[PDB]
DNA sequence: AAGTCCGTGGTAGGGCAGGTTGGGGTGACT
């Protein structure tokens, strides 16, 4: 990812944006993640 | 949200609650896109028809819930609004057509495992999420049937044909609208409610293990009707104008 | 598939640009 608003005006939070602490930072998948992946095959 | 789901502990830690304050009612969903910024539907704010007409002191935004009800002791942060601004192409009266509002808050609220922001599409993710048959996610405390829900709901659909989109309403829908929801012969039902106006429809890139906002919650004819579709406001398409806004009047 | 359409009111002022707004795309239509 890389960021394209200026944390000034914008704010803190693009940078890691998207990735959710309990989750993706964790490496556990929620509950019906999937469903919405096998939907891009 | 009708035939969702309980959210699980920290699974939209973007999701975030507009209430008026007196009498205090949940008027809508949003979205946290920063430490400041936050996405609605512009009719949340303002749609003249149901004489709704809202400004800044209003308002009160709640961020980091589950529970729709009971306060969330150091997980829920409450957050009061300095400024609201619709897009000046919003039309109220004919179709909703660029149905989209940024919000600023009074003071940048602090992340933790239950505030966290949704990221904003690219060209690129543009391109390779929004096709027909792929699936992002909603999710509200509104109506669970056309009884408001203890805990926040999700449900997974389907992004549509256009020509079925068009097909499907009278309304003259635009390039800045998308609808969403299974087609009657695909048996599985869902659908966004009154009360999740305003939320967001997001999607996981497969490329970057990242959540992207590419949707806002903005109409449908009932809710969860064969043959019906949920509208959602094209983010990506309005970029520009967030980014205007923010560069021309952020902090 | 040569191309052509997406601004002067409309959601709405003072004006024919542009602004927080008429871009370019999941382009659409022929
Ligand atoms: C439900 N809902 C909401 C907000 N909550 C909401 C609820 C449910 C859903 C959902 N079902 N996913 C998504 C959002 N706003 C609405 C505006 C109209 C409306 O304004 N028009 C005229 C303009 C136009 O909408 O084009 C319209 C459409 C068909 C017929 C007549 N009128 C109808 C319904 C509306
Ligand atoms: C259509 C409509 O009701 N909009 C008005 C707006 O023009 C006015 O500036 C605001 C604050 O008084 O109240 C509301
Ligand atoms: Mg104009
Ligand atoms: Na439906």
């Amino acid at each position: 990812y890389q960021t394209f608003f200026n944390p000034r005006t914008f704010g803190s939070g693009e940078a890691d944006c998207g990735l959710r602490p309990l989750f993706e930072k964790k490496s556990l998948e929620d509950k019906t993640e999937r469903e919405l992946l096998e939907s891009y095959i | 949200i009708v035939e969702g789901s309980d959210a699980e502990i920290g699974m939209s830690p973007w999701q975030v609650m507009l209430f008026r304050k007196s009498p205090q009612e949940l008027l809508c969903g949003a979205s946290l896109i920063s430490d400041r910024w936050v996405l609605t539907a512009a009719h949340c704010l303002l749609y003249p028809p149901w004489d709704k007409n809202f400004t800044e002191n209003d308002l009160l935004v709640r961020i980091g819930k589950h529970s729709r009800t009971r306060y969330e002791r150091n997980i829920e942060k409450i957050s009061m609004l300095e400024k609201i601004y619709i897009h000046p192409r919003y039309n109220w009266r004919e179709n909703l057509d660029r149905d989209i509002a940024l919000m600023k808050l009074k003071k940048p609220v602090a992340f933790s495992d239950y505030i966290h922001p949704v990221c904003l599409p690219d060209r690129e993710t543009a391109a390779s999420l929004l096709q027909a048959g792929y699936k992002g996610r909603v999710t509200g405390w509104g109506n669970l049937k056309e009884g408001q829900p203890s805990v926040l709901q999700v449900v997974n659909l389907p992004i549509v044909e256009r020509p079925v989109c068009k097909d499907s309403t009278r309304i003259r829908i635009t390039d800045n609208m998308f609808c969403a929801g299974y087609k009657p012969d695909e048996g599985k039902r869902g659908d966004a409610c009154e009360g999740d106006a305003g939320g967001p429809f997001v999607m996981k890139s497969p490329f970057n293990n990242r959540w992207y906002q590419m949707g806002i919650v903005s109409w449908g004819e009932g809710c969860d009707r064969d043959g019906k579709y949920g509208f959602y406001t094209h983010v990506f398409r309005l970029k520009k104008w967030i980014q205007k806004v923010i560069d021309q009047f952020g902090e």
